[PDB]
């Protein structure tokens, strides 16, 4: 069957072309770092998206840092039942969890903590690091510095909490502001540090919705995640 | 005699173990490469192949260490197989160096490493690796000063090759390679220590509100293996070169040289079997053997 | 409106669901057995297909 | 069919106690992590407390820590929330919610949209 | 009135439960006890499809049993020649996070969708020879979980919005919307006659839908957790559903209740895909435990295991002629077994 073998040769040529295209796509893809942006609707994640960008169920934000391609994805127009579509982001470089630290009353801070617990403890996200953007820091500072909305009312362990000696607060912040900041950070560290497996790591960051450093924070977090993954592969961690 | 027979049997056992272990490691790495896209697995495969070639070359030395005659015309064949052994050892050493450089680039340049690294890069690196290793190994065949004059009709590394060959092999070869290895792994240790102290700080904060020797252990094991591979042999070679009336040839080529050959047995255990993916592949092959 | 319209619609549908012509489990099982046995030889996965007829050799 | 029927509730004076119950059916109760959520009039669904499969791990929200006691009894497929020293802010419909998958400490049942594995909910009202 | 609504719904459910109990004269397992079990069948990886960059999440065999379409979240939708392993097409997707793919029975069109909430239709046989987007179905308010072609013009789509939709491809509008599912709809299965389809929707319930009438004909609630996979029995009178509860359950459209359950104590992980052989005797289900169990549809025992995959199994499909079964996985590889 000469015709059959000619058709097979044509199919082989098409397959070789597709292999070349897929090799180019692989080179582009491995050089591209996918990031999942997640957080409360009332949080400042939308403002961060606006800063980085300066109907569909997912929004693509493409930005470059030091000529490194980053593809941040915002999951919009999706029902809050995240247990299913969240599984698609197991291979993302990091999950940018944006939480409004000042959104303690509904107690959106507790809801964000539970969502972070689910993300960290999810079976398919155990290999994914989470970049925790403790957003709305200025709002938290204003609320705790000149407000009677006591945190320990909604977090009784706050009254027992003390700022760690390793804290590096911004010079000028009131001690109460730093104490609340690090208390919230450690409350989020409840989940990240509890696993102890070292398979994935959390990178808390005190951020404001309009900070330009947020892009640099994401770049540094990706660097750290890749370095730690390689070190663990090489038995150095 | 008894000493020659004992050395030959020790070499036979060492070569058999090296060949078996590295063939298994190479098969595992091939299966994982078909299973995974990891480029460093190509370097692991190259290291396994280089160690297997070392074992094969050592297996070729068994015919003369055991009871067997020799003749002056044996100079050419003996020199050829000595150069083959040297080329295999150089291939293994430079493959270790290439793996170390790959790890250093990954840790130091996480983004540019991914952007640049590809199958073509690994292939070109392996090609240059083999070319350089064979060139270094067969250098004394053409270079006159490296050849040992007044061949006695007995087959040995130093009977055909002059210690100046070892001197150069150390000065432009193993010593620069070891300094590069130490620098790369010291920078990697510093980075790992920074990451580990950050992780420990976060974990301590979480626990209070609610070990670092691992990197040191790994770096020390790797550096110790690399150094103990050939450093004693090469140091003794430079001692021989500097001497005047000096006869460490026996020990140098009978016991110190075994450390370098023995490193081909520790090289797989350190670089492939130490990886959890390679251990998983080995476990799957063990199941496949068991289920048949 | 929605909080009660949802229950309206659920009740209407569940009326529509109850009045179906339900069938005994035994006869359904018998039909499944009959279908399985009828097509048993026509199932390359269930029965060992010869290597020559197998396109995947 | 997955069924969750909360019982107990009604008017209760502030500072009292109220023992809620949740009769589970249609699934292996022991195999799923269980938790309580509430929706006060006009506010969104709020997580109250969760209990692990074996009950060895328990957590409460900060406004509830040391005030309510969550307990489960796998022998009769029932979950409980022993409320003590109730506050006016505690007035809300408490929904007995179950986490999606068994054997997993993961949980995604605080969803505002209709969650399939939460019960009808029992009204709890605190007034002077 | 809402309390009266709750009481009425409860007593309706009790009545339907009693009706189902009355029909439960004898279970399927007892009736099938006398049949010779399938025994032990050892299916081995015949073809390994490599080329996908990200984890594969969906797959669908073609009616010709030769070409198959697979979807990976790297923004690529590859059509593979099963016999020769050659990739017929490699379609780049406008949305990286594709969660479903479908190959038209005539093979002229291919559909896919995901988090973009768009079920894009690709024409494989354009006169120019290239593959181009033919239609974009963007009316869904949630991620597309599954899609299946009724024909070259009619495609049924499932969405995270908890509702299924019937689409007219030529006009690109929802011909009919299927509402009633409480949770996210995950999987679709078209009946052999293309007149009925079933879906599980994260509420441990499966619903039977009429394609033409557009109403919930029947509902099943045997499962305990989210249903991720659904497939009709080859005769169209029954279907099996895979759930996160680690169990498969067979439902009959005429008995209107769970015929039997496929499960074992050692399996505690969730179920991602389910499919039947041509005769329906074998229920092939993909599991989160990195392997696929072959279940005797009648005797309730594991007839075989497919343990060649290195990651989560995401999709599973048997050829219409039953020659081979291909299982996709998160390891970016598709293995064809026979
Ligand atoms: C240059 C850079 C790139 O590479 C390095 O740093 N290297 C690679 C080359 C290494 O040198 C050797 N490799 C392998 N066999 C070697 C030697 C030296 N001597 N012998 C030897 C001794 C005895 C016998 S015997 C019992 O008589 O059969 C046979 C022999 F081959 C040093 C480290």
């Amino acid at each position: 069957t000469e015709d059959q073998r000619n058709e097979e040769k044509a199919q082989r040529e098409a397959n070789k072309k597709i292999e070349k295209q897929l090799q180019k796509d692989k080179q582009v893809y491995r050089a591209t770092h996918r990031l999942l942006l997640l957080g409360a609707g009332e949080s400042g994640k939308n403002t961060i998206v606006k800063q980085m960008r300066i109907t569909s169920g997912i929004f693509e934000t493409k930005f470059q840092v030091d000529k490194v391609n980053f593809h941040m994805f915002d999951v919009g127009a999706q029902r809050d039942e995240r247990r299913k579509w969240i599984q698609c982001f197991n291979d993302v470089t990091a999950i940018i969890f944006v939480v409004a630290s000042s959104s303690y009353n509904t107690n959106r801070l507790q809801a964000a903590l539970k969502l972070f617990d689910s993300i960290w403890n999810n079976k398919w996200l155990r290999d994914t690091s989470v970049i925790l953007f403790l957003n709305k820091q200025d709002l938290l500072a204003e609320k705790v510095l000149a407000g009677k909305s006591k945190i320990e009312d909604y977090f009784p362990e706050f009254a027992r909490y003390t700022t760690p000696e390793d804290a590096t607060p911004e010079p000028g912040e009131d001690p109460r502001v730093t104490r609340a900041k690090y208390f919230i950070r450690d409350e989020f560290l409840r989940i990240s540090t509890a696993s102890g497996d070292g398979r994935h790591y959390c990178y808390p960051h005190f951020t404001c919705s309009v900070d330009t450093e947020n892009i640099r924070r994401v770049f540094n977090d990706c660097r750290d995640i890749i370095q730690r993954m390689h070190l663990r592969q090489y038995e150095l961690l | 005699m008894e000493s020659s027979f004992s050395f030959g049997v020790i070499l036979a056992v060492l070569a058999s173990l090296i060949i078996a272990t590295n063939t298994l490691v190479a098969v595992a790495v091939l299966l994982l490469i078909h299973k995974n896209d990891g480029v460093s697995l190509c370097f692991t495969l190259n290291l396994a192949v280089a160690d297997t070639l070392i074992g094969v070359a050592i297996s070729g030395l068994l015919t003369d260490q055991l009871s067997s005659p020799s003749r002056p015309t044996q100079k050419t064949l003996c020199s050829l197989r000595m150069a083959f052994v040297t080329s295999s050892a150089a291939a293994s050493v430079l493959t270790v160096m290439l793996i170390t450089f790959d790890r250093y680039l990954a840790i130091k340049q996480p983004f540019r490493y991914l952007k640049i690294m590809s199958g073509f890069v690994a292939g070109a690196c392996i090609a240059g690796l083999w070319l350089v290793s064979y060139l270094i190994g067969f250098l004394p065949l053409g270079i006159p000063m490296f050849q040992q004059t007044a061949y006695k009709g007995q087959c040995s590394f130093f009977a055909v090759f002059h210690p100046h060959f070892v001197l150069t092999l150390s000065c432009v070869g193993f010593f620069p390679a070891m300094l590069l290895f130490v620098f790369f792994y010291c920078d990697m240790l510093k980075i790992a220590s920074m990451h580990s102290q950050q992780i420990r700080k976060m974990e301590h904060a979480g626990a209070m509100a609610g070990s670092d020797f691992k990197a040191l252990r790994t770096v020390s094991v790797l550096i110790g293996s690399f150094a103990l591979s050939w450093t004693p042999f090469l140091i003794t070679g430079i001692v021989q070169v500097a001497c005047q009336e000096c006869h460490l040839y026996l020990v140098l080529e009978r016991y110190l040289w075994l450390l370098g050959v023995g490193n081909s047995l520790l090289n797989p255990l350190i670089y492939a079997y130490w990886q959890k993916e390679v251990r998983l592949q080995l476990y799957h092959m063990a199941l496949g053997v068991k289920k048949v | 409106t929605a909080s009660i319209a949802q229950a309206r619609k659920l009740v209407e549908q569940l009326k529509m669901e109850a009045n179906i012509d339900r069938i005994k489990v035994s006869k359904a099982a018998a039909d499944l057995m009959a279908y399985c046995e009828a097509h048993a030889k026509e199932d390359p996965l269930l029965t060992p297909v010869p290597a020559s007829e197998n396109p995947f050799r | 069919q997955v069924q969750l029927q909360e019982s107990g509730g009604g008017l209760v004076q502030p500072g009292g106690s109220l023992r809620l119950s949740c009769a589970a059916s249609g699934f292996t109760f022991s195999n799923y992590k269980m938790n309580w959520v509430r929706q006060a009039p006009g506010k969104g669904l709020e997580w109250v407390s969760d209990i692990s499969q074996s009950g060895a791990s328990i957590s409460y929200t900060g406004s509830v820590k040391g005030r309510f006691t969550i307990s489960r009894d796998n022998a009769k497929n029932t979950l409980y929330l022993q409320m003590n020293s109730l506050k006016p802010e505690d007035t809300a419909v408490y929904y007995c919610a179950r986490c999606p998958a068994p054997f997993t400490r993961d949980c995604f049942d605080v969803t505002s949209t209709t969650y399939a594995y939460r019960g009808q909910g029992t009204q709890v009202t605190v007034s002077s | 009135e809402l309390d009266q609504l709750r009481q009425e719904a409860e007593q309706l459910k009790n009545q339907i439960r009693d009706a189902r109990k009355a029909c439960a004269d004898a279970t399927l397992s007892q009736i099938t006890n006398n049949i010779d079990p399938v025994g032990r069948i050892q299916m081995r990886t015949r073809r390994t499809l490599r080329g996908h960059l990200a984890k594969i999440y969906a797959m669908h065999w073609g009616t010709d049993s030769r070409l198959l379409v697979s979807a990976s979240q790297d923004g690529k939708l590859i059509i593979w020649d099963s016999y020769t392993t050659n990739k017929v097409h490699a379609i780049p997707l406008r949305s990286s996070w594709v969660m479903t793919c479908a190959y038209a029975p005539s093979g002229n069109y291919v559909a896919c969708g995901g988090l973009d909430n768009i079920c894009s239709i690709y024409n494989l046989k354009t006169r120019e020879g290239n593959v181009r987007v033919s239609r974009e179905l963007a009316g869904h308010t949630g991620y597309l979980s599954c899609c299946r072609f009724l024909d070259d013009n009619q495609i049924v789509t499932s969405s995270g919005d908890t509702t299924c939709a019937l689409w007219d491809i030529e006009t690109g509008q929802q011909t009919t919307t299927f509402t009633g599912h409480t949770g996210d709809v995950m999987s679709l299965s078209l009946a052999p006659d293309t007149r009925l389809f079933v879906s599980g929707a994260c509420d441990a319930s499966a619903k039977l839908w009429d394609v033409r009438e557009g109403m919930c004909r029947q509902t099943f609630t045997g499962h305990e957790s989210d249903i991720n996979a659904i497939c009709f029995f080859p005769n169209g009178n029954a279907f099996a559903t895979g759930s996160d509860d680690a169990t498969c359950r067979l439902f009959d459209l005429r008995a209107d209740q769970e015929l039997m359950t496929y499960s074992h104590d050692n399996i505690i992980c969730g179920i991602t895909s389910v499919s039947f052989s041509k005769s329906g005797r074998l229920l092939l289900a993909g599991y989160d435990d990195f392997n696929c169990n072959v279940w005797d549809a009648l005797k309730a025992d594991r007839a075989g295991v497919l343990a060649g995959h290195d990651n989560r199994v995401s999709c599973l499909g048997v050829t219409d002629d039953g020659m081979a079964v291909a299982t996709g996985s998160w390891d970016s590889f598709l293995k064809i077994w026979n």
